[PDB]
RNA sequence: UAAGUUGGGCACUCUAAGUUGACUGCCGGUGACAAACCGGAGGAAGGUGGGGAUGACGUCAAAUCAUCAUGCCCCUUAUGAUUUGGGCUACACACGUGCUACAAUGGACAAUACAAAGGGCAGCGAAACCGCGAGGUCAAGCAAAUCCCAUAAAGUUGUUCUCAGUUCGGAUUGUAGUCUGCAACUCGACUACAUGAAGCUGGAAUCGCUAGUAAUCGUAGAUCAGCAUGCUACGGUGAAUACGU
């Protein structure tokens, strides 16, 4: 057979992309999508890259993870899935791009400065 | 100055809900949300049992309104309402009323709230009827 | 049978091409070195307040750096040795040759 | 004053601790770091100093 | 108000004829949420007697000051400042057509 | 009463029923029942005299009594008998570890 | 608390070895805040440095309610006007 | 192999330094053709990408003689200096600031998934062992990409509680204990047992915040014998609104 392949990335979340023709199925880490990530029935949204590229589908999946919490790490699964469709063809690209998901998101958290406490909350004035 | 959208409703292919859930979502805690209101998918679908859309979607124009109003010396201006905050005020007085029924349940103060609203009851038809009493009221020195 | 060290010094530039001179001295009489396996070069932190009797919330940081750098050299012989303790320098690096 | 006080906290004791590790240029005892025994300030002069490395600065 | 003396001593004194003095601002209104005083001896060495004091009002404040020989003349000339400090404010008045 | 000592609650479950008496809280109630292999199950008593003599008697194992507030009472009394510099802050506010009075108003005073 | 456990200075209870198997005193003087209560003490009197004076207190019999650092606490009076 | 544990490979992620990259740059339009602005293409990133540092002249006779230094004055068997104890923390009260409760969006209990950062030399004390737990015994490893610290919480799965001043609540006081310290009474923290205050979202008035933000739940670090509802740093989860001025 063959199988495609990339990278993942957000959110403190990296995700090394496997991506086989198949079924089209998902076990990360050696486990399913469904009862590790909770809850999650979001996953609809993790599949339109299908519902947009090659439209049904279906190729099966695997991927390598670690990093961050599910929403990123969810997250970091399509931008390593939506590059391997690059990689496996760059027409989808006008697909992809005017609908985004090969466009890594570059926003992540902040840093901290003088101002904040244990909530995020910077203080009060003198009233009274 | 874009209003940040969510995509759609993983739950039945609507959307409103998902624009609902973070509205529940309080602490952002998600699946608790998630979970009450689904569960309210599941009572209100029960009694009197039907489609999701009849009672949410008529309840939702039962309560949701067409005019408001602002102040501006301070003169009350009635005004034509931008169907996105329409919408949002509409599930406003939605969950910032459902605890307002004083029960104990996730759902049934919920399921109360949209059977009643789809029957033209209730505190947010009310809030449509008075808000509309303060339209064309004040109709007059303001428009 | 392999020689190793690592090196600590508060600047990117020298630390490693210091390391080229060590290496270049090494394979020089010598080979099989592993090239710069870089090293995560993890920091401190050191906050101090800009003031002397009040305005606490009014503040500086500060920090540290800490370069670490492995290499390592293979089929060992008393030449890569005197290419160890030959060149060192500039002497920020903190040499500590091993096996 | 601290005049005497600078040979208390050098004094011998009865017993392990009744101490401090005060700051040697300075003299201020509280707000001092045993990395380096120096009060809050001394380090902010000499780490402008760039006296030892030190870095200093704005990379958080 | 944290009715604090630098270099002086807060009497009972004082305290009556300060509140007491304030009391006379009911004409406008008082709402009383706050009220401090600040008062010094600082050598010239003809050497003062400093007096600043500062009104929280309603939706702002107004401080104020002033400086004389001593705390009485400090407090009665620095009264009829923070009256006009503070007089008038509103009205303003009605509009618009159209 | 009712099984023991005073004041029980009725159709109540055990995993507090057996808590209202005065020196009883939540562990050493789930031991006393484990004593007697008992438990409710779940929000009521279902007690018949069946496990009635072992939790008549059971809970018979400690001073969970007025003899407890005689106890404290006792106690005290100890304390402020003697000169006592405890039984003066006993009465501020001030357990025997102190608190630093500012805003302890408060609930141990009036 | 203490590791296993009661202490004295080792000087206050040297000095009580002296008046305590004779007939007993009826006075100490003392400083004795890292020294407390028991048996051995009964029968005497101590006079607790406070801080600023000592003042008589005799060792009852049941003084355990109680111990030696302290009997009139040092805030003294109150600190407080109630 | 239980296990990247071993063989091997650095391919991948990772890892630290020089590269290329976004500069209205390419185009279209609007524009005194210029300045520019609006739009579009691509691009990972389009309009100083986001933040950090850097804070003009200067005002406040701002603050600090107690950082250090110092003009002047004053002292000098004391306005100096040594020791044991106290006190700097007392409370009828008030001000500010934070923390915790006023509950079923929940409390009690069982099983289970996920981080980042960073400390460690005689410090980090793995497993095992004791114990109701705080802790106590032992001792493998390790100046760290290693070993350890250290296990994430929210959450997910369920059971029950079923709206009480309640398993809310968690102050109060006592009892019995662990660690440190020569020493836990004025004045250390914590563990086990009991006891269960007020309090049902706060009145007038009043405060912050434009997106990973708020809000919420965790984590480490310094200060250290002992000790943070504080500070600093790290992440997890995570929305509503922005018409118009």
């Amino acid at each position: 057979q063959v199988e495609y392949r990339g990278t993942g990335r957000r959110k403190n979340s990296v995700a090394r992309v496997r991506l086989v023709p198949g079924e089209g199925n998902i076990t990360v880490n050696n486990r399913d999508v469904r009862e590790y990530l909770p809850f999650e029935s979001l996953i609809l949204d993790l599949n339109q890259p299908f519902d947009v590229t090659e439209t049904k589908g279906n190729y099966d999946v695997l991927v390598n993870v670690h990093g961050g919490g599910f929403t990123g790490q969810a997250q970091a699964i399509r931008h390593g899935i939506a590059r391997a469709l690059l990689e496996a063809d760059p027409e989808y690209r006008g697909s992809l791009k005017r609908a985004g998901l090969l466009t890594r998101d570059p926003r992540m958290k902040e840093r901290k400065k003088p101002g904040l406490k244990a909530a995020r909350r910077s203080p009060q004035f003198s009233k009274r | 100055v874009p209003k940040r959208d969510v995509l759609p409703d993983p739950i039945h292919n609507s959307k409103l809900v998902t624009k609902l859930i973070n509205k529940i979502m309080l602490d952002g805690k998600r699946g608790t949300a998630q979970r009450i209101l689904y569960s309210a998918f599941d009572l209100v679908e029960q009694r009197s049992g039907r489609d999701a859309l009849e009672v949410f979607e008529e309840a939702i124009n039962n309560i949701m309104p067409v005019l408001e109003v602002k102040a501006r010396s301070n003169y009350q201006v009635p005004v034509e309402v931008r169907p996105e905050r329409r919408t949002t005020l509409g599930l406003r007085w939605l969950v910032n009323y459902a605890r307002l029924r004083g029960e104990k349940t996730m759902e049934d103060r919920l399921a109360n709230e949209i059977l009643d609203a789809a029957n033209n009851t209730g505190g947010a038809v009310k809030k449509r009827e008075d808000t509309h009493k303060m339209a064309e009221a004040n109709k007059a020195f303001a428009h | 049978q392999k020689i190793r060290i690592r090196l600590k010094a508060y600047d990117h530039r020298v630390i490693d091409q210091s390391a080229e001179k060590i290496v270049e001295t090494a394979k020089r009489s010598g080979a099989d070195v592993s090239g710069p396996i870089p090293l995560p070069t993890e920091k401190s932190v050191y906050t101090i307040i800009r003031a002397v009797h009040m305005y606490k919330d009014s503040r500086e940081q500060f920090e540290q750096r800490t370069h670490k750098r492995l290499i390592d050299i293979v089929n060992p012989t008393p030449k890569t040795v005197d290419a160890l303790m030959g060149l060192n320098l500039p002497s920020g690096v903190d040499i500590e040759i091993k096996l | 004053a601290k005049t005497s006080m600078v040979a208390k906290q050098q004094k011998k004791q009865k017993y392990a601790v009744r101490e401090y590790t005060r700051c040697e240029r300075c003299g201020r005892p509280h707000s001092v770091y045993r990395k380096f025994k120096l009060c809050r300030i001394c380090f902010r002069e000499l780490a402008y100093k760039g006296q030892i490395p030190g870095v200093r600065k704005a990379s958080w | 108000f944290e009715i604090h003396g630098d270099n002086l001593t807060i009497t009972d004194a004082i305290r009556n004829y300060i509140e007491e003095k304030i009391g006379k601002l009911e004409r406008y209104f008082n709402d009383v949420p706050n009220a401090v005083a600040h008062v010094k001896v600082k050598t010239y060495s003809n050497s003062a007697t400093k007096i600043e004091v500062t009104i929280p009002l309603k939706n702002v404040t107004l401080r104020a000051e002033e400086r004389n020989d001593d705390l009485y003349a400090g407090i009665d000339l620095i009264n009829n400042k923070l009256e006009r400090q503070v007089r008038k404010y509103k009205t303003r008045i009605n509009r618009k057509s159209r | 009463a009712r099984i023991a000592g005073v004041d029980i609650p009725r159709e109540k479950r055990v995993v507090i029923s057996l808590t209202y008496i005065y020196g009883i809280g939540t562990s050493t109630a789930q031991k006393i029942l484990e004593e007697a292999n008992v438990s409710a199950d779940t929000r009521v008593k279902d007690l018949t005299d069946d496990e009635l003599g072992r939790i008549r008697e059971v809970v018979d194992g400690y001073k969970v009594e007025g003899d407890l507030r005689r106890e404290t009472n006792l106690n005290i009394k100890r304390l402020m008998e003697i000169s006592s510099y405890r039984g003066i802050r006993h009465r501020r506010g001030l357990p025997v570890r102190g608190q630093k009075t500012k805003n302890n108003a408060r609930t141990r005073k009036g | 608390s203490i590791k296993k456990g009661p202490f004295v200075d080792e000087h206050l209870m040297k000095k009580v070895e002296a008046q305590e198997g004779s007939e007993k005193k009826q006075v100490i003087k003392t400083w004795s805040r890292r020294s407390t209560i028991f048996p051995n003490f009964i029968g005497h009197t101590f006079a607790v440095y406070d801080g600023r004076k000592h003042v008589p207190v005799y060792v009852t019999e049941d003084m355990v309610g109680h111990k030696l650092g302290e009997f009139a606490p040092t805030r003294t009076f109150k600190g407080h006007v109630a």
